[PDB]
């Protein structure tokens, strides 16, 4: 979505425990809170990814070398064929690849961080002017008590 | 032309005896006779690699 | 998303300048506008997405002919196999390519839309009945000097 580096311009520095979470100014700790649930979902799903590209290759034994004599040029190049194919195959798939999935990891935490600012809009209805920043300024400024529950979204009115 | 400073030549030969098998040599003349032969398990199948690394 | 040829039906054919942009009934010009910004950045991602697509394919010098006597039919039928190979496969993940990466083109153009739509909407706020065909009934029909400011995404209250 437009939600990363969109109308949330830039990030925050300050959350040495997760990925995602929340900033809140309100009448005490003006700390970052880290949403361990939308962020060790990721974590399960991104390692989830790595691992499947690393490991769905098996691969058999082989060795690749094969020695022709000076009147057996033409399997020396049938040869020299068969392995520039799977380099061309190869790098072609894999840049490619490479080049693609990261993309589709990117837009991964757009959906992600767009879902969670959904997850609390969608529930805080008219309580908040919705600044197009992300972010919200609170009516009755949520003591620690109150903010920390937000977090799981749970309100009242 | 001299080879080594040899005009003549040896070519050279080789077979895989199967187990049980029996080899026969029956030689008039120039037969370079076998003296040592090696016993051996084919492994899966492997190749050769060229180089310096240390092993 | 659902902006591109959902609630935003067809398209506009009077816009000789780019690719995205706004329509604009108030007092004076009835005509369209680009964003120089929202399209020079979908154009800097696609010609850099084709040249990858083109370029990400270095291919070495091959002579793939080879010439077998009527005694090598083996080797003749290992070759043909070898070539059979490569068309099978440069075939199978070309036409995938094109089908798949063609859908993710025009996604890419709903989602920016959709991020164009909502980057004023979520700037406008309560001073317009938000049409659901993507256009905006204005309560003080800006002139010429105020609608050329909404295109940087300016405003007052």
């Amino acid at each position: 979505f437009g939600a990363i580096a969109g109308f949330i311009e830039g990030g925050w520095t300050g959350m040495m425990d997760g990925w995602y979470g929340y900033h809140h100014q309100n009448e005490q700790g003006s700390g970052y809170a880290a949403d361990q649930k939308s962020t060790q979902n990721a974590i399960n799903g991104i390692t989830n990814k790595v691992n499947s590209v690393i490991e769905k290759m098996n691969t058999q034994f082989t060795a690749v070398g094969k020695e022709f004599n000076k009147l057996e040029k033409r399997m020396e190049n049938l040869n020299k064929k068969v392995d520039d194919g799977f380099m061309d195959i190869w790098t072609y798939n894999a840049e490619l690849l490479v080049l693609l999935e990261n993309e589709r990891t990117l837009d991964f935490h757009d959906s992600n961080v767009k879902n969670l600012y959904e997850k609390v809009k969608n529930q805080l209805r008219n309580n908040a002017k919705e600044l197009g920043n992300g972010c919200f300024e609170f009516y009755h400024k949520c003591d620690n008590e109150c903010m920390e529950s937000v977090k799981n979204g749970t309100y009242d009115y | 032309p001299k080879v080594r400073d040899q005009s003549g030549r040896m070519n050279y030969y080789w077979t895989l005896l199967e187990p049980g098998d029996t080899i026969i040599f029956e030689a008039t003349g120039n037969l370079i006779a076998p003296w040592y032969a090696f016993a051996l398990s084919r492994g899966p199948g492997s190749g050769i690699i060229t180089s310096n690394a240390p092993l």
